[PDB]
């Protein structure tokens, strides 16, 4: 055994690579941002058919203007959660204003590097942090257990992301409207997923400007899959 | 605050509790109830310093709850009344004391016996046939010194702290706009509706 | 034994236009019966178009305006070069004050700027954090003086349209800068006159779009 | 081999392998170049890109009005040493209203660096600074390496390639070294120099990050259309 | 909380054309007794500042130990210590004043009151005040206890606002000074005839006169004052 | 204190820890949960290798959390005990400050969260449980049924269950439970959850437990004698 | 630097074992077997010695039973030193109980915080656990006579009869073919050394070799006497028994 | 001068608009009411910063609250945050005066007085501040549970106009605020300036003072 701290001689921290491999484990994530808001859809995989799906909560409101979808170690996200809705309540308390999204991602990547012999180890879970703000409007950030946050168009973390990014590289263009943002996440999670998409085995929220973050209940999901099979048919 | 009184007779103890709250010169409110239940068969009620009065009782409430649920057994009110008594004991010298007094009425259903205990801030514990906090305790005592006997019913400790009420209403200066009455028996605790 | 205030002196005045706000302040430090100086200024440019001023204990009034300088300076580190509104700036000077609750800052803060609209806006504080926008207000040893005269000419109050018999009140509406100005040498003027503390210089910071400009003007010295 | 699992532990020949393995991750991360005349000091950066879809990492970070550095390696430890320095810079106004010397700030990062090579479950910084800033002395540049070494330069440059501009610079300093009064000069000699580190690529308008710093010239950044004057 | 000692009483200074006046007398007062006659209360920070200090001698002495310190820490891994980063009265002050303030606010002050005379590197005339309560503030002329009530008005004759300074030589400054120093011989029961004075000129540097003397001191007229009232011989 | 991160990441991307604390709950005797119609069931295994047990005294498998909510576990009983003990003191705790009682969700996502705590804290090893939590939210008349397990990880189930043989008795309930149509009465509920044991148990003896969760803190164990006959009356409708 | 010397006291094997737990479970199995029995009118606890010189005093030693209070104590099989510091903790406990509520500790109570310290060994601290398993012998007005075991693993459970240390496997054979539930105290003696008498790796039980001690109702109506046997009560008792 | 009472058509909330500085009048137009959220109204009498600071801060607490339970805070729940930071700063001198009125389903419309005691109480009924007594003399002598939507908003508005008038340290204007099952309503600003003399001649009340 060896230091929590050690650096590779390649020039990496060993416990975050490691962590990297627990969040390729994990269930799909996918975010699609564009000029009419920011969708972010994951996949629930439910181990067990006996498992309330419902109760499987991988997309998750920070504030208002702020929502989050995580991949990997899931119950590792709590805490990160809850340092991301205090800081954002907290900003809105000391200045009377919202949070700007970046700065509420930079906060989360400050808790992800204070792990040694402060935390045991590095969080083994990827976050999707979608969020609007008047300074940059619509934005989605990847924030990693390495402290890294990527800005993205669009971005795909979990277990079929090398094959969802590719996915996404072709068909995002700057001028792509809600829906059409909506039907491509869809589209790109049956793709990747083992089990048959539905609306109990997948999940899909977005946030506007204009009604900030929401999370799409099971009837309103069915009707864009329903869509979306309508569409690849008639080709 | 001001006013809290204990009778225990035969087969319950009998808690009478004024219901005024006052700050200044406004009567804030006409009916309160001045007691938490700290368990099925145990009924505390408190006098004192603002704030602390409520605090205290629900911090005793919850500590009794707890042990309930993880024994799932009912401490007697001796019990409860020695871990109260230790709880005031430490506060009287922490930075800031609870400034709260309390009548601890409990039927102990191991013994088949009704006890009242008078307890003040310092944490001062008897075990009394009758008590009061306050002023009322001038007035009270010597009445219920001439009309207690020991072995009265339910109904006759209701009449004799109708004695009591109608003696403070008539000689003590400020209005405490009544009293909420409860009975602690074998049965658990019941609060007379009128009085 | 040690007492860890003083009483500096000097007054302080903001006032509201349209699309222009104005912080004023006489320039005389004093303790006791002496003057400590005649031209130290007490009402500075915080960057981001905010002006403020912490009229009463002066080594309380610099620590203050030190601390929210700084504010603003890190507000732009921790949020990308982003702009302090004065909402924001106000509700950050809140906390600032009430974090020394039971040590208080002895000073009344007045910060004036535009609103995120374009608009004139002064806010002011109490010593422990409370505070309001308002379209203008007075601190510091004149501000009993010079405030009622600010409610008169700036809101209107008291004054109704003549020939109405008291049922139509005076309009109230925006005044131009020129106008402001008027009142502003005017308030000092008088309070100058009547208060021993107030004298020596005025020193006015106006704010626009375009920036803050500066203006003084002498005042009597006795 | 056997001396490379802490920091604590020497190598029979007297190396520190955790602080060589640190230095790895600036050998691996983006290029970055720094120059300087006697008037102005110029960061020019490489930003580099996650894929076609995302952002490309900011570099260049502000310390206070007159000083800011360039990063090369874990972005997170340029964080935490420029929240250091902005610190530093702050304590050195509010305390003594007198504007940090560059110098001064180097052998703060170095000492700063030091104590995690020598102490037991820490971990040596794993990113280079290049730091520009004019004080009371004019203009500097300093070279900040994670060993905790601090060093002056007219010029340089660290990460992928480094190499080619550090030659460049070496051969062209008599001609960069006196662009004096000159903005546009001096930023176009740092571009010309990192160009000499670049393979299959050139200098696109969002890959760019230039930064400069001067006798009448707030440390300010240019990104994105405000670079294509430069390429 | 503290109470003063050992005091020392009116610190007095003012600006001139090229440069700043500054001097305090070498007494070091225990209540009523002139106990101690050879206490230095301008202390000279390199050759560019001077910094005068009234009050609790004891927190003099201290803040002497604080200044002849940072001298030495300025000078660690400095090669231009001697140049263009030497210590300005400005970063001296803003030192002091700092201090000042953090001691007052831990209820905890430094019993004094102090002025910090100087030359800036850019030829700028630094004249700036800090007591024990943390309060701060520059004038063309600044003085501490008595010296504030009978120095200022006198100096303020010579040099009324910014503009006379330009028109004030070190003459003219200097006797306005020596005058000032004579006058709270007079008035002041905490003062001593001995005094130092220094000069902080842009062109001359720094100059330091030590052992001065209040000297044409008009008594004759006591003689004529027989009595309080209504007695002749 | 002692300090060293106890839980970390192997190459692979695993936390071996968590994943051995899955090994003790994989031991630890059988427990499953079925939530009906209109209440909650909660079936615990008890291990059958000790006569001379005094069960008047011995620690019930089923602990009270508050008067409505009920926790059962498999795996490491001393573990047990502080995650119940900390749950029991956040429940009271819930009630002085909310003046209400904890939701069951609130109550699992409390120890799911002590759970994922000791799996990234020094100097201590995850949790040695996996738990079921089971009861009904406050003038609420849903049944309410969720699992723990040592990572932190905790999600709502129809019916579940946890330690030795699991995987035999899910096997059971995956094919025996309908969504559609949850046992409509606690008679019901009880014969599906005690069917799923006897998979996996033996006789069924002193060697299964029963407790019954209804609306509003209405929590009765079961006794041999009212089991027995419920195992009697499951194997006289065997004989096909 | 320090984690290279580092046991790892509290880590799961990969099979979620407790190594350390079982290793001191494993250094329990080689102490001095001790009984606990529970009859209806009272409990026995019996402890053989770890094999006795004929010059050590055998009467002023007290290596195996402990009074923790007036109302309970316990038998001790492992590291005489670590089951101290437990029991002065137990002693305590009972004390501060008897403060808080004016009312002698319940049996299950007592026991079940002992059990939560073992426990904190085994989770945190990366210290060794206690080398060390007890029978608890005692008596409250809720349960009446209660008989309890803990180990290292602070894992306790409730007993009619039980053994620990030595011989456990043989001795619960024994004791499950020959207790009954209505047996009386003096049947409990009896059947307690005549399975010592059976397990014990000696050629002979005598008196020198066994601490003994009973919790009965034999005073003064509804009030609980324990008794440690002295040397000579034993002898008698072993000879009374017909095992001498 | 600030009141809550609960009647028919749910809670009336009125508070006046008056600053002071001792017997300096700070301000004539500053808000005593925080609005929480849609559904929960604070109303602040006492030390003005201890007032806003802990009053907006309580309205922070809430919102994380229906962040981690995604549901609205109850009344008793954010009364009992408030009660519960201020008795833990007792003896400091804290001073604050508080109503915590507002609707949820489980509830039903609640008002809950918090004082800088410690005190919290549940009531119909409460007025808080100097101008206490003067508001509950004349919302007492009106006050039925059947009072009109209409009725219930002027009773509200003339018990603060009373108070305004002899209470030398309440005045300015009138903020009300009506709160339903649907959230609260806001009924506008009222100067004492012009409300006084309309309400003495419509009313034909105010006989003590110089028609
Ligand atoms: C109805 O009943 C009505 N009565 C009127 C009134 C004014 O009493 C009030 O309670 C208002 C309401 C608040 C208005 C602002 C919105 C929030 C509600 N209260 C005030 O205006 C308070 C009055 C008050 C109350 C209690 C106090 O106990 C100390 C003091 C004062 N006003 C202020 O607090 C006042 C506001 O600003 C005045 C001001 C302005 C400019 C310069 C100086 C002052 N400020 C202060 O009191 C400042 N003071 C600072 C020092 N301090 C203190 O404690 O210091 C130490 C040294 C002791 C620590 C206390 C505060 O509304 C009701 C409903
Ligand atoms: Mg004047």
């Amino acid at each position: 055994d060896r230091g929590v701290s050690t650096f590779s001689p390649e020039g990496r921290l060993f416990q975050v690579e490691y962590s990297l491999e627990a969040i390729k484990l994990g269930s799909t994530a996918i975010g699609i941002a564009t000029k009419e808001g920011v969708v972010l859809g994951v996949e629930k995989r439910a181990t067990s058919p006996l498992l309330e799906s419902d109760s499987i909560e991988k997309i998750v409101e920070i504030d208002r203007h702020i929502g989050c979808a995580m991949s990997g170690l899931t119950a590792d996200a709590r805490s990160m959660i809850e340092h991301a809705r205090t800081a954002a309540v907290t900003h809105n308390l000391y200045y009377d204003e919202d949070i700007n999204v970046e700065s509420l991602t930079q906060s989360v990547c400050d808790l992800a590097l204070r792990f040694g012999e402060l935390m045991s180890r590095p969080f083994g879970v990827a976050l999707l942090i979608a969020g609007h703000d008047a300074d940059d409007g619509y934005q989605l950030f990847h924030a990693e257990p390495s402290g890294t946050f990527y800005r993205y168009n669009a971005k795909a973390i979990g277990s079929g992301s090398e094959g969802a990014q590719a996915e996404l590289l072709n068909e995002w263009h700057s001028s792509l409207t809600l829906k059409e943002a909506e039907l491509l996440v869809l589209k790109i999670l049956k793709q990747v997923m083992e089990e048959k998409l539905d609306e109990n085995n997948a999940q899909l929220s977005c946030i506007t400007k204009q009604d900030g973050f929401k999370i799409y209940d099971n009837e309103k999901t069915a009707e864009l899959i329903k869509e979306l099979k309508e569409k690849e048919a008639a080709e | 605050m001001d006013i809290i009184l204990g009778i225990r007779v035969q087969d319950s103890v009998i808690l009478a509790s004024s219901k005024a709250v006052t700050r200044g010169i406004s009567v804030l409110k006409d009916s309160d109830d001045k007691t938490r239940q700290l368990s099925p068969h145990t009924l505390m009620s408190f006098a004192g310093e603002a704030g602390d009065t409520v605090q205290f009782a629900e911090y005793i409430q919850a500590n009794i709850q707890l042990y309930s649920i993880r024994e799932d057994y009912e401490l007697s009110p001796q019990a409860v009344s020695s871990f109260v008594r230790q709880e005031l004991a430490k506060s009287i010298r922490s930075r800031r004391p609870y400034q709260v007094n309390v009548l601890i009425g409990g039927y102990d259903k191991k013994k088949n016996k009704p006890e009242l205990y008078q307890i003040d801030y310092l944490g001062t514990k008897v075990e009394l046939p009758y008590g009061a906090h306050g002023y009322s305790g001038f007035y009270t005592f010597s009445l219920l010194d001439h009309h207690y006997r020991p072995d009265m019913t339910t109904e006759e400790g209701l009449d004799l702290l109708k004695l009591c009420v109608q003696e403070l209403e008539k000689r003590m200066p400020m209005d405490f706009k009544g009293v909420i009455v409860k009975i602690v028996d074998k049965d658990g605790i019941r609060q007379v509706d009128d009085f | 034994q040690f007492n860890p205030y003083g009483d500096n002196g000097g007054t302080i005045l903001g006032i509201a236009g349209e699309d222009f706000a104005v912080l004023a302040g006489d320039t005389r430090n004093i303790t006791d019966y002496s003057i400590n100086s005649r031209y130290e200024p007490k009402v500075f440019d915080c960057g981001d178009n905010i002006v403020m001023s912490a009229n009463g204990f002066a080594a309380d009034g610099d620590a203050l305006v030190k601390r929210f300088k700084n504010s603003v300076k890190w507000y732009h580190f921790d949020h990308n070069d982003k702009k302090l509104s004065i909402n924001s700036a106000a509700r950050n000077i809140q906390h600032l004050l009430y974090g020394k609750r039971f040590f208080p800052y002895y000073v009344h803060t007045i910060i004036a700027g535009l609103d995120e609209d374009g608009k004139g806006a002064v806010y002011s504080f109490d010593p422990v954090g409370s505070y309001e926008r308002e379209q203008c207000r007075a601190g510091g040893a004149a501000a009993s003086l010079i405030m009622p005269f600010l409610d008169n000419q700036v809101n209107f109050k008291n004054q109704y349209e003549p020939g109405t018999n008291g049922k139509v009140k005076k309009p109230l509406k925006y005044l131009s800068v020129e106008e402001v100005i008027k009142l502003v040498r005017d308030s000092f003027t008088s309070a100058t006159e009547r208060h021993i503390q107030v004298g020596d210089g005025l020193e006015i910071l106006i704010v626009t779009k375009d920036g803050v400009r500066k203006e003084f003007y002498e005042l009597k010295r006795d | 081999n056997n001396y490379d699992g802490d920091t604590v532990t020497f190598s029979p020949t007297g190396r520190l392998f955790q602080v060589e393995y640190a230095l790895e991750a600036i050998k691996q991360g983006s290029v970055t170049v720094g120059l300087r005349s006697n008037t102005h000091a110029v960061l020019v950066a490489l930003k580099r890109n996650a894929d076609e879809l995302s952002s490309y990492q900011k570099k260049i970070i502000k310390c206070d009005e007159h000083m800011g550095l360039s990063l090369a390696g874990l972005a997170p430890d340029a964080r935490v040493l420029s929240n250091y320095l902005r610190q530093q810079c702050n304590y050195s106004s509010l305390v003594f209203n007198r504007k940090l010397a560059v110098e001064r700030a180097g052998h703060l990062l170095c000492d700063k660096a030091q104590k995690n090579t020598q102490s037991y479950g820490g971990r040596p910084y794993g990113v280079g600074l290049l730091i520009i800033g004019y004080d009371k002395s004019g203009a500097h540049l300093l070279e900040f390496q994670p060993s905790g070494n601090v060093t002056e330069l007219y010029g340089t440059a660290i990460g992928a390639r480094s190499q080619g501009a550090k030659t460049y610079l070496e051969r062209t300093l008599d001609t960069f070294i006196k662009i004096d009064g000159n903005p546009d000069e001096l930023i176009k000699a740092g571009v010309e120099a990192i160009s000499q580190s670049l393979r299959d690529e050139s200098l696109t308008v969002d890959n760019l990050s230039i930064a400069i710093v001067g006798k009448d010239t707030p440390f300010t950044i240019y990104d994105g259309e405000a670079v294509a004057k430069y390429i | 909380t503290q109470q003063p000692i050992v005091t020392g009483t009116s610190v007095i200074s003012m600006k001139y054309d090229n440069g700043v006046i500054i001097a305090a007398d070498n007494l070091g007062s225990y209540g009523s007794l002139l106990r101690f006659n050879g206490v230095e209360r301008l202390i000279p920070v390199g050759d560019n500042t001077v910094v005068g200090i009234s009050g609790d001698i004891s927190d003099m002495q201290h803040i002497e130990r604080l200044l002849k310190d940072l001298v030495t820490e300025n000078a660690y891994d400095n090669p231009l210590a001697d140049a263009e980063e030497a210590l300005e009265p400005s970063y001296i002050f803003e030192y002091l004043a700092t201090v000042m303030y953090q001691r007052r606010s831990k209820m905890n002050p430094l019993w004094n009151a102090i002025i910090v005379a100087g030359v800036q590197s850019n030829g700028d005339q630094f004249l700036r005040y800090v007591n024990l309560l943390g309060v701060t503030y520059s004038s063309p002329t600044l003085a501490t206890g008595f010296g504030a009530h009978m120095a200022n008005p006198l100096l303020r004759k010579v040099v009324d606002r910014e503009s006379d300074i330009p028109k004030t030589t070190v003459q003219v400054a200097e006797e306005a000074i020596v005058n000032a120093m004579r006058v709270l011989y007079y008035r002041d029961a905490r003062s001593s005839r001995n005094f130092s004075l220094a000069i902080i000129d842009k062109n001359t540097g720094l100059t330091f006169k030590k052992n001065l003397q209040v000297e044409n001191m008009k008594w004759d007229f006591a003689k004529d004052i027989k009595g309080y009232g209504t007695q002749k011989i | 204190g002692y300090d060293r991160a106890l839980s970390i990441f192997s190459p692979d991307g695993h936390i071996f820890q968590v994943e051995y604390a899955l090994e003790a709950v994989k031991r630890g005797t059988c427990a499953v949960g079925v939530k009906g119609k209109n209440c909650v069931v909660l079936g615990c295994e008890r291990r059958s290798t000790l006569k001379l047990q005094d069960t008047r005294i011995t620690p019930s498998k089923v602990s009270k959390i508050d008067s409505h909510v009920v926790l059962s576990f498999s795996g490491l009983n001393a573990d047990s005990r502080i995650l119940i003990e900390k749950a029991r003191v956040e429940a009271q705790s819930h009630r002085l400050t909310l003046e209400d009682p904890v939701t069951v969700e609130y109550l699992t996502r409390y120890v799911a969260g002590v759970q994922q705590r000791y799996t990234q804290s020094g100097g201590v090893r995850p949790f040695g449980v996996s738990t079921l939590i089971a009861g009904f939210d406050p003038r609420d008349d849903e049944p309410k049924l969720y699992q723990t397990e040592p990572s932190g990880i905790y999600s709502s189930w129809s019916a579940q269950t946890i330690g030795r043989n699991s995987k035999t008795v899910r096997e059971f309930l995956e094919k025996n439970y309908d969504r559609k149509e949850p046992p409509a009465t606690v008679e019901e509920c009880v014969k599906l959850t005690v069917r799923s044991l006897l998979e996996v148990v033996q006789t069924g003896a002193k060697n299964i437990e029963i407790t019954v969760v209804k609306p509003d803190s209405d929590i009765v164990a079961l006794s041999s004698e009212e089991i027995n006959q419920y195992v009697t009356q499951i194997e006289q409708e065997k004989q096909e | 630097g320090s984690r290279r010397y580092d046991s790892r006291t509290t880590i799961f094997s990969p099979e979620g074992r407790l190594y350390q737990v079982e290793y001191a479970l494993e250094s329990i199995s080689h102490a001095g077997t001790a009984i606990g029995i529970m009859a209806s009118d009272g409990i026995v606890l019996a402890a053989e010695r770890k094999v006795t010189s004929t010059l050590l005093e055998q009467d002023t030693s007290t290596e195996k039973l402990y009074k923790l209070n007036d109302k309970i104590a316990v038998a001790v099989a492992g590291l005489t030193a670590d089951a101290e510091i437990l029991i002065n903790t137990a002693r305590i406990h009972a004390q501060n109980y008897l403060k808080t509520y004016n009312e002698d500790i319940p049996v299950e109570i007592l026991v079940r915080r002992l059990s939560d310290i073992k426990q904190g060994y085994t989770q945190h601290g990366g210290l060794r656990p206690f080398g060390v398993s007890f029978i608890y012998a005692g008596y409250d007005d809720r349960y009446g006579y209660q008989l309890y075991t803990s180990n290292p693993s602070g894992n306790y459970t409730g007993w009619k009869a039980i053994s620990v240390g030595a011989n456990t496997s043989a001795a619960q054979t024994l004791l499950q073919m020959d207790y009954k539930d209505d047996m009386k105290v003096d049947d409990a003696i009896e059947l307690a050394l005549k399975t010592l008498s059976k397990t014990t790796d000696s050629s002979a039980l005598t008196y020198d070799r066994l601490e003994f001690a009973t919790i009965r109702k034999g005073a003064n109506d509804g009030e609980v006497y324990q008794k440690i046997f002295k040397p000579q009560e034993i002898k008698d008792i072993l000879v009374k028994t017909g095992i001498t | 001068t600030t009141l809550a009472f609960r009647f028919q058509g749910g809670i009336i909330v009125a508070v006046d608009s008056r600053a002071t500085a001792g017997n300096w009048v700070a301000s004539q137009t500053v808000k005593k009411v925080i609005e929480i959220n849609p559904f929960l109204l604070g109303t602040m009498a006492g030390g003005a910063a201890d007032c806003q600071f802990w009053e907006t801060w309580l309205g922070s607490q809430c919102r994380l609250h229906e962040l981690r339970e995604k549901e609205r805070i109850s009344v008793a729940a954010a009364s009992k945050i408030l009660s519960n930071l201020v008795y833990q700063y007792k003896g400091a001198g804290l001073s604050m005066g508080t109503m915590i009125c507002g609707y949820t389903r489980k509830e039903g419309p609640t008002i809950y007085y918090v004082d800088s005691d410690g005190t919290r109480l549940k009531g119909d009924i409460f007025c808080v501040g100097s101008g206490q007594t003067f508001a509950y003399g004349v919302l007492d002598s009106n006050y039925k549970w059947d009072l009109s939507v209409e009725d219930a908003l002027y009773l509200g508005k003339r018990s603060i106009l009373a108070a305004a008038h002899r209470d030398a340290y309440s005045g300015g204007s009138v903020n009300l605020y009506h709160v339903t099952e649907d959230g609260w309503i806001y009924h506008g600003n009222h100067d004492v300036g012009e409300l006084f003399w309309k309400v003495k001649e419509e009313e034909g009340s105010f006989n003590n003072v110089i028609g």
